[PDB]
């Protein structure tokens, strides 16, 4: 994975070129933002649990079917499953807005991801939802100008499973 | 029998490492008994020097419960 | 005039020219980013278990992860493993027996 | 012969863990550049999710034992050696009577 | 990078980062501007350092540049003035990137086997990247030359 | 893996057979050429690093952009890599020439080896053209007829990579 | 503290501290008088502060203090504020070590375990302690509030 | 490892005590010989390797028997091992010094060094006087002031060896 | 040596020595004759190597005895030569074994540390070690002159 930094100093690597005036401005352009993604990586890392919770029972309230029997999250193990898969999302989530980077949710998460829920059973599009219902409650915790942002990579994964 | 309490001092041959080993050098450990014959042939292979063995969990020439 | 050529060490490193698809599959070309981004988990201390505490416990969760291939906390490996954890801490057993 | 448990001791008793692992460190994915097609099987082992397939990544590897052709018979140098043989056939010959 | 590797520890403890990660990028973001002038005034001078580097290399070591001298003749001097280049970007990479990550990643793991195939010698890359050290501690003042000079440091340990 | 003798001894295990007249003519030809073999093979033993220094040499010049910045032998990582399979090449073509047979090549060679560097974007046709400088010096060392025997298992690498 | 994680980091790579590290403890240090002061500040107000926290905990989960809860009674509610003051003591510790290092191995590792030991919810913890948290920081100026608040937060997410 | 922060901190923790007016003096005192830490550290991160010539010249000149054949520290391999040693005291003496606390010696360096050292076949009075010799090329390197405080730990290590 | 080999590797399998480990030990024990013999003439000719070995290496690279070089000084230089004695001995013990094992645990394993220490140049060594070759083949016959060389390159290599 990379960060936006490494991001820069490897396409300005396979290039073989310095530094221009474009590569230090997106430099600043990072570095500017740092303390807005510091701040909410600390607020999201503080109330993942609540974030997870308003996230599932909203994802569980829209669609019943999940843990009633017969549902995908029809157990304690798989619900405890679909909850740690949440989990894995806003941190992974987290992740990439601390780097400005979406490379390590490719990398690290989307990666054989929709191969597994297909070969598990997993519904991709509920997952799907669920991870627009973290977004909505990572927005309404950590405020406008980092929810945006946080967005992005949430519509990232969102995107990539579907 | 079960249990052998193991203290051996390996030292290194092969090369000079960057890591400390002073963790893998000196050391006491405990092996299960149907461990021991490979971990202190593993133990002899590799240079080492075992400075001792000791009784801790079983009794020694017990039939049954080994 | 004074002309100032470009010096000869400035296009013996030149790259040839790549668009963003040639730019990307640059970037992530050979063996995996994967081989140097990560931590290799070692029992390199050897005081008691009063102090770094939480190296040891990052040691046996790293341990879970690699045998198990996940966290396992939905079957309380914890507590499956406390007695072990125990000797592990107590400098009992090694990294291998816990493993 | 034995199942699980003497398996699982088996590999941790081999000599590769001893001396890639010790008795310290917690196991981790090698990339292993030797032998032959081990880089891509543990690739593809540690490229896969927990559950993500179920089929044999290695079920076995084809014997290389006999090909179909090439004998190497008709190979330059086994056609000197095979040249050779018969002078040394010919200086036997040569060394009985000549009646 | 700092951020880059706070995240990969995090990952690995496959935790959330710390509050001291937190304030960690939060201090090395604080100096991103810093770092950018000081790569700045690095990369402006690219060639200025080069040649001079190269001539001090080439005084100290005239044998690498007399006939039968692994960078003897014009273009072979191109070659080697082409690899203070490289190393040059590279510590110029790290100097934003905050750590050696960029210098060891592509211009440390295996340079000595690739200079033993190439049959350049060690000493003499030693020799060149303390010139280059100088002459770009040179351009700096004083708290930006000690933070030049450990990444620089760093590649002369790693060439022996 | 296999030799002439080993290769012999499985024809004639197959049948059941014990050995004919063509058989032992097969083992005495082997036999006679192990004197070459053991000199091709101390020859290049000895001058291993020349042979690479040299195919290298040859393969960068003719494709400057592999050394380039970018270039699939572009960093210090990746050109001891390329330096180091060429070396296992080497190795592995001399195994093979003093076993008098190509099993060996198959097996701990050609295995995998295609899609190993398709898996890392290795060019394949530069690697064969780093095989054939190879040949090219190892046959100006080892003489006539060493290096016709030698171009066989270069050859077999060439094909199969190819 | 600081220094250790910094001490820490360059021993698993075995190496000397970057200058990175020797800057970040260096800021750690210039920073050490102010957060003395906030210490101070914090401690000096310790019986205002547990009481407000205990106040709020009751008046938001009155079933504590309720017959049935862990709280109810002269002895355990003050054994439940006595925990507060155990709570906010670690964090004044942190406050004066830089990070979360005291808090974490004097009431994080095992937190859980106690607490279901003693019936004691979870819940009521993370409500207290965000409780505390806004008592607490209602004291400070906005540099020493937010500093704080890491801390707070960081125990509030630990009890979670 | 503990330093002088968290030793104050643990000997209230004991105690139960928040801080009073002399824990906030300890605290103080060790934020006034911050900088001075701070600055050794970097000088003999600077000139480790340097260091380390001198004291294993002065060691091998005082005790030339260590490394004519006999002596403990004949063989490149022993030889390598005995200056990486020195370093090892070198770089923890360091770490001590800038934690202002003598716990990490004896929690990494001293915790069975005897035991090794003894079944090993070290000599432990050439070790001690190896440390002597350590102590007495950094100070010359990092002044005056903090040449005593570093003297501090190399005696620590000294008297632990002894 | 060659019987140490067999003996680790039947015993890494746990069986006793094959007819063909065997075969090969008494081929090494056939060898052994000539092996002394070899080993006997290069410790006949001690002094005569080092002397044109050290004059060579001193006239192919007077830097290493001009002043600022490596073995400026007479105890300096001493020290030189005596290095070239360990080899050379190092190099009679490796004829006498069969395989360069003496050599590499004496004198190969952490050379590279050692001479950074004591800041000899590695390329010096090889030189050094190429014009011990040179004179000890001269002295011998075509026959001994292989596998003596052979040792020598391995150990510039190892140098190298
Ligand atoms: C960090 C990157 C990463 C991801 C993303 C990941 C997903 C993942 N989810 C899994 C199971 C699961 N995942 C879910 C989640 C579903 N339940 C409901 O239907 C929802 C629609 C949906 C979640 C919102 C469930 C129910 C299971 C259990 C499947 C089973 O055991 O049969 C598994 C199988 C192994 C295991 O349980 O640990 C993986 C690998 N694993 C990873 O290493
Ligand atoms: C980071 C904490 C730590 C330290 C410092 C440490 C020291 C240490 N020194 C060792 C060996 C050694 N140590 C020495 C050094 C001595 N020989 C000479 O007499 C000198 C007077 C003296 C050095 C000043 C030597 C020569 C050996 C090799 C002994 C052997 O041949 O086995 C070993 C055995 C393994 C190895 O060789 O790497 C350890 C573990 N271990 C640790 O975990
Ligand atoms: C003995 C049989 C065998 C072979 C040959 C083999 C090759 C091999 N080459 C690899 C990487 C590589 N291989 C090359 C080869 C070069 N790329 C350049 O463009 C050239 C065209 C070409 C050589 C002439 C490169 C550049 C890498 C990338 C190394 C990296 O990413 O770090 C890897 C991945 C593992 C590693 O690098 O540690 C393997 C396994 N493996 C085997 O088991
Ligand atoms: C980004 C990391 C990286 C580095 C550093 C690198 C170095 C590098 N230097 C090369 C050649 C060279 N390098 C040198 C430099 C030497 N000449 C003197 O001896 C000096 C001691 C020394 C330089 C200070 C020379 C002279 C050549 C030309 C070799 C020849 O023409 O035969 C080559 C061969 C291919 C080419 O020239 O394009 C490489 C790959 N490659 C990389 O991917
Ligand atoms: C048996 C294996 C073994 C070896 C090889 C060995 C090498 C060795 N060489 C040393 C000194 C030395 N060795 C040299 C030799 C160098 N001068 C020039 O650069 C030449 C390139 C080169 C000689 C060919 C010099 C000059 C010194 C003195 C170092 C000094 O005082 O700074 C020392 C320091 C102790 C002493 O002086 O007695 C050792 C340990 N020790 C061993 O136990």
């Amino acid at each position: 994975m990379q960060d936006a930094i490494t991001s820069v100093i490897n396409t300005y690597d396979v290039q073989g070129k310095y530094f221009d005036t474009s590569a230090f401005d997106k430099l600043k352009a990072y570095y500017a933002t740092g303390e807005l993604r510091v701040r909410a990586a600390g607020t999201i890392s503080a109330n993942a649990a609540t974030i997870i919770k308003e996230a599932s029972a909203k994802l569980f309230s829209n669609q019943p079917d999940l843990v009633r029997p017969g549902g995908n999250a029809y157990t304690t193990r798989r619900y405890a499953a679909c909850v740690r898969d949440m989990d894995y999302f806003l941190r992974y989530a987290t992740y990439a807005m601390l780097a400005g980077d979406t490379s390590i949710l490719d990398e690290r998460v989307l990666n054989g991801l929709k191969e597994t829920y297909n070969s598990l059973g997993v519904p991709i599009s509920s997952t799907v939802q669920g991870i627009q219902a973290m977004k909505e409650v990572t927005g309404s915790l950590v405020g406008s100008g980092a929810a945006k942002e946080m967005g992005v990579y949430f519509d990232y994964l969102s995107s990539g499973l579907s | 029998t079960r249990l052998f309490k193991v203290t051996a001092l390996i030292p290194s041959y092969k090369k000079v490492r960057g890591g400390r080993e002073l963790q893998n050098t000196y050391f006491t450990k405990l092996v299960e008994y149907d461990r021991w014959f490979a971990e202190q042939q593993r133990i002899q292979k590799q240079g080492g020097k075992i400075l001792s063995v000791k009784m801790v969990a079983g009794k020694p020439g017990l039939n049954t419960g080994v | 005039p004074s002309f100032e050529e470009t010096p000869k060490f400035i296009e013996k490193g030149t790259a040839p020219d790549r668009a963003l698809p040639q730019i990307r599959s640059a970037i992530n070309q050979g063996v995996s980013k994967k081989r140097d981004q990560r931590k290799i988990f070692s029992t390199v201390g050897i005081q008691t278990s009063l102090a770094s505490r939480t190296e040891f416990d990052a040691l046996i969760r790293a341990a879970y992860r690699q045998v198990f291939e996940r966290d396992m906390d939905s079957y309380r490996i914890t507590e499956v493993f406390s007695v072990l954890e125990t000797k592990l801490r107590n400098r009992e057993i090694t990294t291998k027996e816990f493993i | 012969t034995q199942g699980f448990k003497p398996f699982i001791n088996a590999i941790l008793d081999s000599k590769e863990y001893g001396e890639v692992f010790g008795d310290g460190t917690v196991p981790y994915n090698r990339y292993p550049t030797l032998p032959a097609a081990n880089f891509p099987n543990t690739e593809i082992l540690y490229n896969q999710l927990t559950k993500q397939s179920a089929e044999v990544v290695v079920p076995s590897f084809k014997p290389v034992t006999s090909p179909r052709g090439m004998d190497m018979s008709q190979t330059p140098l086994m056609l000197q050696a095979m040249g050779d043989i018969a002078e040394a056939e010919q200086e036997v010959a040569l060394q009985k009577p000549l009646f | 990078s700092v951020v880059t590797k706070a995240i990969v520890s995090a990952d690995a403890e496959a935790r959330y980062l710390s509050p001291g990660e937190l304030d960690r990028i939060r201090g090395f973001v604080s100096s991103g501007e810093r770092r950018l002038r000081v790569a700045q005034t690095l990369t402006e001078s690219r060639e200025r350092i080069i040649k001079q580097a190269g001539d001090q290399l080439f005084q100290k070591r005239p044998d690498l540049v007399s006939p039968g001298g692994n960078a003897y003749g014009a273009e072979r001097t191109a070659s080697c003035l082409r690899d203070l280049d490289y190393y040059l970007r590279l510590v110029t990479f790290g100097i934003v990137a905050g750590d050696v990550t960029p210098i060891e990643e592509i211009g440390v793991i295996g340079v000595k086997e690739m200079y033993r195939n190439l049959e350049v010698p060690l000493p003499g890359m030693v020799e060149a990247v303390k010139a280059m050290k100088s002459v770009a501690t040179g351009l700096l003042s004083g708290d930006d030359s000690a933070e030049v000079g450990y990444y620089f440091d760093y590649l002369a340990g790693a060439l022996a």
